[PDB]
């Protein structure tokens, strides 16, 4: 089973988001490390990174580094995420 | 009321440049590499007609495997960049279909659009000139030949569907 995520990054290069799919097997890291590809981020190990979830104007779910994503994510939210530098 | 924002669609075949397309007039930059769309978005600030303008582009998907996307995109989309590659016959088809959807989707005969044959850049071209702008004349709609690598008709590309959607709002 699947679905589709949106990443951001805090950059200021012109980008709102780029969609990737998520399945019900992910873990965070190998989320992180398709979210790294998809927005050419290489110089740096997926460690030092997180996946956070936005959940409303001022509430934040940080998805833990080894959670089963759709186990930890809120489904009852847009399913908007940024990748960010811990 | 602010800045005029203009709500611009990037759609085709799998292959045939929207995403370096869109990279190359928002980043000024272009890397060969292969990354299939799913749904990407994208902003700039622009000058057109002496009006400044926010672009909000939505890049798609041109793998089939996701065409039940397009019905939400095109409700929302304002004017749409219909891209074909030019050494691509079958996207130069498939060019048909798409705009079909749009106009369905719309429910109108004139929605703006721009037809755009990518690829400019490489030899061995199978779309003649020719062809496309005939097709492009019998849609009523405006024709740019570009190439995301050289920056050939980027810009132009964009502004003309600006002018296109500024024109249709005031029909
Ligand atoms: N030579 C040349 N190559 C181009 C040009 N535009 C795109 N390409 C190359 O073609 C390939 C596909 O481009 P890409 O931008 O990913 O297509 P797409 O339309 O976004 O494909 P998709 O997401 O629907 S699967 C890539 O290798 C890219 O570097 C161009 O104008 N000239
Ligand atoms: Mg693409």
């Amino acid at each position: 089973d699947t679905c589709i995520i949106r990443i951001s990054v805090e950059d200021n290069n012109g980008n709102m988001y780029k969609s990737i799919m998520l399945t019900s097997q992910d873990k965070t890291p190998a989320v992180i490390q398709r979210a790294m590809l998809k927005h050419n981020l290489d110089s740096d190990p997926a460690e030092e990174y997180e996946l956070v979830q936005v959940i409303s104007e001022d509430k934040e779910l940080v998805i833990p580094d080894s959670a089963n994503v759709f186990y930890a994510m809120n489904s009852q939210v847009n399913f908007d995420f940024i990748l960010r530098k811990k | 009321g602010s800045m005029t924002e203009y709500k611009l669609v990037v759609v085709g075949a799998g292959g045939v440049g929207k995403s370096a397309l869109t990279i190359q007039l928002i980043q000024n930059h272009f890397v060969d590499e292969y990354d299939p769309t799913i749904e990407d978005s994208y902003r700039k600030q622009v000058v057109i007609d002496g009006e400044t303008c926010l672009l909000d582009i939505l890049d798609t998907a041109g793998q089939e495997e996701y065409s039940a996307m397009r019905d939400q995109y095109m409700r929302t989309g304002e004017g749409f960049l219909c891209v074909f590659a030019i050494n691509n016959t079958k996207s130069f088809e498939d060019i048909h279909h798409y705009r079909e959807q749009i106009k369905r989707v719309k429910d109108s005969e004139d929605v703006p659009m721009v037809l755009v044959g990518n690829k400019s850049d490489l030899p061995s071209r199978t779309v003649d000139t020719k062809q496309a702008q005939d097709l492009a004349r019998s849609y009523g709609i405006p024709f740019i030949e570009t190439s995301a690598k050289t920056r050939q008709g980027v810009d132009d590309a964009f502004y003309t569907l600006v002018r296109e959607i500024r024109k249709h709002k005031e029909k």
